[PDB]
């Protein structure tokens, strides 16, 4: 089974930089994954951010964003946040490549800015 | 506003193939990875297909693989399904639809009926189901016609009351067949005339037939 | 291949009636990445479940999703008449997608027996060599009737082949059709031809028969 896990809070940076890792766990050890941030509201959703990278090497970024790849983990680093920003950012990964496709949503982070 | 129309279905003979289309509308469709679904008839749903994003990963349904191709034009907004060596048992509505941001199909295309035989295009034969002699019921025997849709009326879409227009069935001939019928007073058995209005838009043709008691 | 097995086959209730629909997979489905869709005849499906509990945007309140694992239900907490339809849940965690053969929810009202027509083959179409003799079973419920052809009581098998209508929108009915395919010489060889009917609504099986001629 496929589970995503992302930290339940966390509060923002003075300058407006909140950094979060996110965790995954794949049946498979697929190496081609796609990463997608999130934001919820109601029942409505909005693309924040997305990455596709391959197994080890580097991350390559949506330019809101900025991440680390460290083993089955991923560093996302959000910035440039208002005030007007906190509520709750859903970690999707996706596992592309080997077969089978995997899909993972998170429970959500709850992102603070003040 | 969100749209998908999928277009150029229709008939194929096995082993020659056939190319989809449908083309997406009012979102950024760059953004919402796709897939192909059909659904042969009186049967449920099969994925047959599914495109990344870009388009730079590619999953197919057991039963098409090999033989299948899913592809996106991005900046035409467009996306494909190129069919290859297509079987009598691919014949199917082809849905065309979209995954939502979490995953499910939220938006559908409207669907487009591909018919795999090797059947030669024929309009049908209209043979009249005569009201017994021994209410009374009658109607029209549609048959011997390819492909798939013909339309019935009765006395020109002015008799709607009662008629029960069966759905088709495909013979050993590789041809359909269906009967409308309709039941109707036996008093104005006698006086009323009832014709039935067969239209196959595929041959483009139009049968009436007069629907008359027997001996 | 995450198999998903719906039951029942048909479920028929009347309007105002709960319906609740079963959705069982092979193995565990994810954290709940499984949606639910609805099929109208003729239509393309429409979601209205994801994440087994979630309703999609403008799916009214009476719909209702539950479930985890390998077990999930669809909720209908009272029937309106455009919920009759066929619904199929599907799993979208992983490759292959996967649905489920699908529940149809038909009306349920009372027993009614078919009136059988026999109708000979046309004059028309005997001149061209072939022959259909049509039976017709007209306004039943429930859907399951059974149809025998016997020519000079003899019983026929696989040269028959039937049609059923969609229930009737307005007074919830069935009608079917069974028409027997023989060739000219065929029909010509035998007088009897026979068509027997099973239904609930009959006190005994109906037959009817005409000779040709």
């Amino acid at each position: 089974a496929m589970h995503v896990a992302q930290p339940a809070v966390v509060l923002a940076s003075s300058r407006g930089i909140a950094s979060f890792v996110c965790e995954y766990a794949s049946p498979g050890k697929a190496t081609e994954v796609r990463v997608t941030v999130l934001r919820q509201a109601d029942s409505q959703v909005t693309e924040v951010c997305a990455a596709t990278y391959m197994m080890g090497n580097e991350l390559t970024f949506d330019s809101i964003c900025t991440g680390t790849s460290s083993g089955n983990q991923v560093n996302l680093t959000i910035q440039g946040l208002r005030a007007m920003d906190t509520g709750l950012y859903i970690c999707k990964v996706e596992l592309m490549y080997p077969p089978p496709y995997y899909l993972g949503i998170g429970n959500g982070t709850q992102i603070y800015v003040i | 506003q969100v749209q998908l129309v999928e277009s150029g279905g229709g008939v194929v003979q096995p082993g020659r193939s056939l190319r989809l289309s449908c083309a997406a509308s009012g979102f950024t469709f760059s953004s919402y990875t796709m897939h192909w679904v059909r659904q042969a008839p009186g049967k449920g749903l099969e994925w047959v297909t599914f495109i990344s994003y870009d388009g730079n990963n590619k999953y197919y349904a057991d039963s098409v693989k090999g033989r299948f191709t899913i592809s996106r034009d991005n900046s035409k907004n467009t996306l494909y399904l190129q069919m290859n060596s297509l079987r009598a048992e691919d014949t199917a509505i082809y849905y065309c639809a979209r995954t939502g941001w979490l995953g499910p199909f939220d938006y559908w295309g409207q669907g487009t009926l591909v018919t795999v035989s090797s059947a030669s295009t024929k309009g049908p034969s209209v043979f009249p189901l005569a009201p017994s002699s021994k209410t009374a019921a009658l109607g029209c025997l549609v048959k011997d016609y390819f492909p798939e849709p013909v339309t019935v009326s009765w006395n020109s879409g002015a008799l709607t009351s009662g008629v029960h227009t069966f759905p088709a069935v495909l013979q050993s001939s590789g041809l359909y067949s269906l009967s409308s019928v309709v039941t109707v007073p036996s008093s104005s058995l006698g006086t009323q005339t009832y014709i039935c209005n067969v239209n196959h838009k595929p041959s483009n043709t139009k049968v009436d037939k007069r629907v008359e008691p027997k001996s | 291949e995450i198999v998903l097995t719906q039951s029942p086959g048909t479920l028929s209730l009347s309007p105002g009636e709960r319906a609740t629909l079963s959705c069982r997979a092979s193995q565990s489905v994810g954290s709940s990445y499984l949606a639910w869709y609805q099929q109208k005849p003729g239509q393309a499906p429409r979601l209205l479940i994801y994440g087994a509990f979630s309703r999609a945007t403008g799916i009214p309140d009476r719909f209702s999703g539950s479930g985890s694992g390998t077990d999930f239900t669809l909720t209908i907490s009272r029937l309106e008449p455009e919920d009759f339809a066929v619904y199929y849940c599907q799993q979208y965690g992983s490759s292959p997608w996967t649905f489920g053969q699908g529940t149809k929810v038909e009306i349920k009202r009372t027993v009614a027996a078919p009136s059988v027509f026999i109708f000979p083959p046309s004059d028309e179409q005997l001149k061209s060599g072939t022959a259909s003799v049509v039976c017709l079973l007209n306004n039943f419920y429930p859907r399951e009737a059974k149809v025998q052809w016997k020519v000079d009581n003899a019983l026929q098998s696989g040269n028959s082949q039937e049609s059923v209508t969609e229930q009737d929108s307005k007074d919830s009915t069935y009608s079917l059709s069974s028409t027997l395919t023989l060739s000219k010489a065929d029909y010509e060889k035998h007088k009897v031809y026979a068509c027997e009917v099973t239904h609930q609504g009959l006190s005994s099986p109906v037959t009817k028969s005409f000779n040709r001629g």
